[PDB]
């Protein structure tokens, strides 16, 4: 099973 | 005295000196195997009146018990030992027949295609003969030899019978393929492409394989099908799949532009899709065992939430379509909205005029459409929350293991076609496949496309070095191209699409190997200038050979719609971020060549993409294509007992492998797959993995699936396949 | 559960050599003074250092007040009410002295014969006659019951202890065993069908199954062309298919070759035919229906056992004094205790019947540095078993001349002059070249001479305890680990193989065998020289076969394998798990 | 249940006054031929009547060749193994013949004593001989137990 | 448990 836990903020750095 | 029931049927004394003999002859060269221990394990088990065959069966069996990565030579041992029991099945002796007197036999009994006959002289079958090294028969490990006999070698699939060996198997696929061939340069292309097969350094599918020499033109073995909106369209893709599977072909089917449940397909996407399934099962065992699809849809179709949830077991009947995998197809705009926190808004595709085609050909222009018509609300639509939705796709994606991605900006802003003309908008089963289709009207639509792909591999761990594969490009390119026009073609479609294009994807197998005996690894970066390196020269070579080939006969068709025809190479579409994580140069002249394609152009629109392989690297002892191995040793079973094959070279390169789960994460490999991107024409079937125990209360976190999915886009990355979780 | 006890205060009484000393006393008491002490302690000797061991009724009793000491009994059914309250009856007073029961039963007639309701609720009757002595109806009172394969209700009495069916289809706690001969494994080869009979319908056919082979051949081809003979026809293959299913889920049906039991046996299958055998199938003597409880004319088979301790002898020719000591305390045994059913005294003063066997045979072959699955202990078992048996044979001789020949003796082929040597598998010679080392013939013409003061002398049982008291491994069977672990409620149990340290290389443990034929193999040798039969298991651990599931193709090429060497009996199928 | 007929073919071969005079004519058939055909007269009357009635066994066999007519039984076990093999042995017999069991095992003596095991297992013995003679062990023949 | 799979050809040969 997965842990649904999602940070914005942390995604939100990346460049794509 | 101990009696035994001979090869026809009645008895004799025991000879246990001639199993000695066949077992010390079997035994030649190998090491850490006792014949003694075979001997004991094996004659406790006979009987007064033993039939003959079964002495074979029971010394086999009993040095097939004792492969382990200690004894890995057992592989031979009991190959050998399979090899002449085969031998003796099919032609009475251990010595094969002339290849002449076989082929007439053969053709005469209705197994080998009678043009054979037709295209060679007797005199030119005493050539051939001269070719074959029947010896090469002793270099197939175990699990090599219980694969041609299981779905190779001409056999009677009723009583069992074996009427061929491997090396009539290779010598007559090279004369077939080459059956066209002048005088002056065709026994000289048959041999060279039997030296390469037989001593594998090029792999072929399984189609190929075990029908190229016989009555049958049926080789196709991966089609894909794209859909309109339309009940003749839906009809048209459904009686292709049914041609399709009738002839166990893999089906990658596009399904994004059936419109939305709901809308002026009043009752939209899922009751189609189930016909989709039926469709793929009809030819099936019993509605379950074999025939396989993989079916695409955009992101953002407005049905979307539903599709994602398909193969979940815990819906109704009516909400699931569990038979099928599924390809969800995204870009930049998408990952953004994720990025930015944002919404992502759901249309039909009925709804919104050129946006569908936008989608794959052009970004910013789905740009301005997509914003246009989220402001525009006369239009139907949805809106969710870019996190929720990648995370049901990715909670998909992890419990089924086979909800695949597809960036299908990746796919054709780096790609051997112009997107306006001829634009990728699928993949197939697996992936890898990556080519321009066209709806149908109906199952003969003249105007319709159903993209076929030829396949072959490089086998990376029998070459010496990278030059090698010159010879072996002009040899696999040639033998395929060969091949397309070789065989039938049960839909016009299909024809249009491998006439026009003339499509290839060759790839490779024993990749794993071949970085551990360069003592690279997978997970650290250690193998991205080697990789680069290595991919370089591969598609230098294939574009060459193609090149050469144009030359010789002719571009193909449809050559004007390849960005290649423009001048272009993948040498300058790749996704630039790969400039920051290799920099391995080029090594060969990337401009002469550019220059000899936009004067003679490519014989084929691609040539280059990295499929799975199972079969194909066990033939050759190879690790399957660019995978890493679970382990040094892989246990398959057949009601012949336990199959074992120990990976290439255990003994001196056991430390040298990295193991699958010995990853610490992804990224390594992900970087390897967008290293490789670079040059494949296509795609490459790259899978994402995660061990449970190497997370807090094991379990997998979905910022970690995120970012893996952020990586192999960073990194070009057209698709991700399989999505593997270990257990225990 | 030796020493003399007090079973309520839990007060010992007893020291082990005490134990023994009486045992030796008891046993010889009735000797003359001339030769009756050097008697005592020669035998008090051979068990006091494990050359003997005894079971544990003898072990525990000999020397108190009691008289009960049969352990097994072997009872035979007649299709009657009579009969089948006979040997109910003699059951409850047999399980209420713990002796195992072997039960043939194979003659009750068919459901929906002129039992119109059939085999089925007898069984039953059997089951709960077994369990009438039982801590609550299940721990304790153990019996096999035995029949035909072709018996009419065969489908049905193979799945008797199957789970899953409805509670009057089930009889779960007794064990089976499915009677085979020639002709029905031809029918298995050679792909044909078996035809079902209900005995009562079927003059003849159920006596020459075991005494005549030939006639059993001609009497059921003419019943299966005879077609107003009441019948069934099975698929060869199902019907095996079903019994080995049954046999490999539950472990506990076993196989009796009744052919192998009567044309290689001490017994003229005219006059005194083998028809059943014991518990743990290595007991195989004659035995008659009886009329009623008392009937004076049945017989009950009873057997009285010992076993030789391989590891503790130094060479084979100690096992003479031993063949001695060991026959003449149990033949004097047969004279000593009670018999609660005048049958059963029929059985024991008419053939004087007796099972010596062994234990330690693992440990003998580590020792020898061979093992069991290769074939290397081929001509070490035949030279084993050979000299066991000559002196068994001349230990029952030489008391034959002393005190003659048991009453019944004529019935034997011992009897007519023919010897185990003489009547064995004929395929044996094909696995095994080791020549007789003693004077067969010397001792076959004394034999015809003075007889034999018992009818069978040998039978290799299974053990625990008894193995347990020397420690020795048990029987003939490769233990399952070096280190074996019970449970009793002074704490865990631990049990090291003897001589491990020089030895844990030389062993062969039981799942290190690649299969069973190497074992089956050894069986077989051993049958070549055993008047009775021996508890043969076989082994699979799944683990060794595709997707873990053993195939039936090999379970039944193990049994024709069983088949072909002459074993007599199959008993337990083990599975390993994990 | 009562009139004479094939088990197999399903023929009948009598009908109800047939029955009714032949069950009078064998039960009185010793009596002296000064009264016995009176005594059959008048037993007839009253049973083909409906005044006198009788168990299904007398009704369907007095007149046949079997002599089987007992419809219930009573035995009572002592405490010994001799008598609950004498006990089970007797039912078997008697439910052979359908007849209703009463058994009285109340001298089996209880678990615990110096039988030992305790009266359940004989219970259970009483049982299945009980149904020795039905079905799959189940359906026909009865006992009750005190 | 087990795999029900019988080949009546290949037993056939066997010698009782």
């Amino acid at each position: 099973q997965i842990d649904s836990e999602v940070d914005t903020d942390d995604l939100s750095n990346f460049q794509l | 005295n101990l009696l035994v029931t001979k090869r026809d049927g009645s008895t004799e004394r025991i000879n246990l000196d001639k199993i000695h003999r066949v077992l010390d002859w079997a035994a030649e060269g190998l090491h850490n195997v006792s014949i003694s221990q075979v001997e004991l394990r094996s004659h406790i088990q006979f009987y007064d009146g033993i039939k003959t065959s079964d002495i074979h069966e029971t010394i086999i069996k009993a040095a097939a018990d004792l492969i382990s990565r200690d004894a890995p030579d057992y592989q031979y041992l009991a190959a050998r030992l399979a090899i002449f029991h085969l031998r003796k099945k099919a032609y009475g002796q251990f010595e094969p027949p002339a290849l002449y007197d076989h082929v007439v036999k053969m053709v005469e009994m209705g197994k080998y295609d009678n043009h054979l006959l037709e295209d060679y002289t007797e005199e030119e079958f005493k050539q051939m003969d001269t070719f074959i090294d029947h010896d090469r028969d002793m270099t197939f490990s175990y699990a090599a030899v219980k694969q041609l006999e299981g779905k190779y070698l001409v056999q009677n699939r009723v009583t069992g019978e074996i009427y061929e060996s491997a090396q009539f198997l290779y010598i007559l696929v090279a004369a077939c393929l080459f059956s066209n061939y002048p005088r002056e340069t065709r026994l000289q292309y048959v041999k060279r492409f039997y030296d390469a097969v037989s001593t594998f350094k090029i792999s072929l599918p399984t189609p190929i394989m075990s029908g190229v020499r016989t009555p049958t033109r049926q080789f196709s073995s991966c089609v894909l099908i794209e859909c309109g909106d339309s009940l003749d369209s839906i009809n048209a893709t459904s009686s292709a799949i049914v041609k399709y599977v009738s002839q166990r072909a893999g089906i990658g089917i596009n399904a994004g532009r059936i419109r939305a449940l709901g809308s002026p397909f009043h009752t939209g996407c899922i009751p189609f899709y189930k016909h989709f399934q039926t469709a793929v099962k009809s030819c099936s065992q019993g509605g379950v065992r074999g025939g396989a699809a993989t079916l695409f849809y955009p992101m953002w179709h407005l049905e979307v939430e539903s599709l994602l949830v398909l193969k979940n077991n815990r819906g109704v009947e009516g909400n699931r379509v569990r038979h099928m995998d599924y390809g969800v197809q995204i870009n930049k705009l998408m990952y953004t909205r994720l990025l930015k926190g944002e919404d992502i808004t759901l249309f039909s595709p009925s709804d919104v005029p050129g946006l569908y085609d936008a989608f794959f050909a052009d970004q910013e222009e789905f740009e301005r459409l997509y914003t246009k018509y989220e402001k525009d609300d006369s239009i139907r639509k949805q809106r969710v929350k870019a996190v929720e939705l990648f995370s049901l796709m990715m909670q998909e994606r992890a419990s089924t293991g086979r909800i695949y991605i597809q960036n299908v900006d990746h796919c054709n802003t780096h790609s051997p076609f112009d997107p306006a003309i001829a634009p990728v908008r699928q993949s197939n089963l697996c992936l890898e496949i990556a080519l321009p289709t066209k709806p149908l009207n109906d199952v003969n639509d003249e105007n319709g496309e159903i993209a076929l792909c030829t396949l072959s591999a490089f086998n990376l761990g029998a070459i010496n070095n990278l030059d090698e594969l010159e010879e072996l490009a002009i040899l696999a390119v040639r033998a395929l191209d060969a091949l397309l026009d070789y065989q039938d073609y049960p839909i016009p479609a299909a024809k249009r699409g491998a006439m026009g294009r003339r499509t290839l994807g060759i790839g490779v197998i024993n990749f794993a190997y071949y970085l551990a005996k360069h003592g690279k690894r997978y997970s650290d970066g250690s193998a991205n200038n080697l990789t680069h390196k290595t991919f370089e020269a591969i598609q230098y070579y294939l574009l060459k050979a193609s090149n050469e080939l144009a030359k010789e006969q002719g571009a193909c068709p449809w050559f004007n719609e390849t960005t290649y025809a423009k001048g272009i190479l993948p040498i300058d579409t790749y996704k630039k971020d790969l400039d920051t994580i290799a920099n391995e140069p080029l090594h060969y002249d990337w401009e002469a060549l550019r220059e000899s394609i936009k004067t003679h152009g490519l014989r084929n629109s691609t040539l280059s993409a990295l499929m799975p392989s199972e079969t194909s690297s066990q033939i050759s002892n190879a690790t399957n294509g660019i995978e890493p191995p679970r382990g040094y040793v892989s246990i398959k079973a057949s009601k012949d007992g336990i199959l074992r094959q120990v990976v290439p070279d255990y003994e001196h390169l056991h430390d040298a492998y990295e193991l699958l789960w010995e990853m610490p994460g992804n990224d390594g490999y992900l970087q390897l797959v967008g290293i490789m991107q670079k040059f494949i024409d296509q795609s490459i079937s790259a899978n994402t993995n995660y061990d449970p125990s190497r997370f807090p209360s094991g379990k997998v976190p979905m910022q970690q699936l995120l970012k893996d999915l952020l990586t192999a886009y960073k990194f070009g990355v057209k698709t991700l396949y399989y999505q593997n979780t270990r257990d225990g």
